[PDB]
């Protein structure tokens, strides 16, 4: 909340320590291509469990502007801390898809997060 | 409003006392009162429930809505059981015994 983030990217992740990896590097490499200037790069803020994000940091620590906010995407305080009203894009991703047996209920957390942010 | 605040913060937030919040403190609370030594002790020995209700409503703005009565109260023989049962909204002519409790909604007093 102390720092000011404007025109950035907020990646909300529904990760878990025992969840399967989704390979977040494939999201950061297109946004960190050399075709862009350094001042044109968009800050990336990952909002999610730190236990899951420590298992992915070995492929993300070589990129210039990446920050982590440990928390839950469904909490409004965390979203207000990263200035969700000023970001260029919010990306909601889910990692606990294999645990749910019913296929139609696999999108509950993403839909709830979208409705929470829109309200 | 409290629901919205709890939704926003997922916790309870304190605050300094203001006259609006102090006025918000005044409500009514659920309580039980005994007739052994209270102001209504002279009426609990054979009096009717209607007089108790009317006096409580007129004097202390108290709403009586039930009797918590000893289980072994109708029996003539004495008993050591302290269990009590619930009588909800007794009629006007319902008799009272001194070993009774009255459900009430008591106003806040400062």
């Amino acid at each position: 909340a102390m720092t000011v983030l404007s025109g950035h990217v907020v990646v909300c992740i529904f990760g878990d320590v025992s969840s399967a990896l989704i390979g977040l590097r494939n999201l950061v490499m297109p946004l960190r291509a050399s075709n862009f200037h350094y001042h044109e790069l968009k800050h990336i803020v990952f909002v999610g469990s730190i236990e899951y994000l420590k298992r992915e940091w070995e492929t993300l620590h070589n990129f210039p502007k990446v920050s982590i906010l440990p928390g839950t995407p469904l909490s409004r305080a965390d979203l207000r801390a990263v200035n969700i009203n000023l970001c260029d894009m919010c990306v909601i991703l889910s990692a606990n898809q294999n645990n749910i047996d019913d296929t139609s209920l696999q999108d509950k957390e993403c839909i709830l997060a979208s409705l929470n942010i829109k309200s | 409003e409290l629901e919205a605040l709890i939704a926003e913060e997922n916790a309870l937030r304190g605050g300094y006392s203001t006259p609006q919040t102090l006025a918000n403190r005044d409500r009514c609370r659920v309580a039980q009162l005994a007739l052994l030594d209270g102001p209504f002790a002279d009426l609990g020995d054979g009096g009717c429930y209607g007089d108790l209700f009317c006096k409580a409503l007129k004097t202390y703005n108290m709403l009586c809505f039930g009797i918590y009565r000893l289980r072994d109260a109708h029996l003539s023989t004495p008993s050591q059981c302290t269990k009590r049962y619930v009588i909800t909204n007794p009629p006007y002519e319902f008799e009272l015994v001194p070993t009774d409790l009255i459900f009430c909604l008591m106003q806040f007093d400062s």
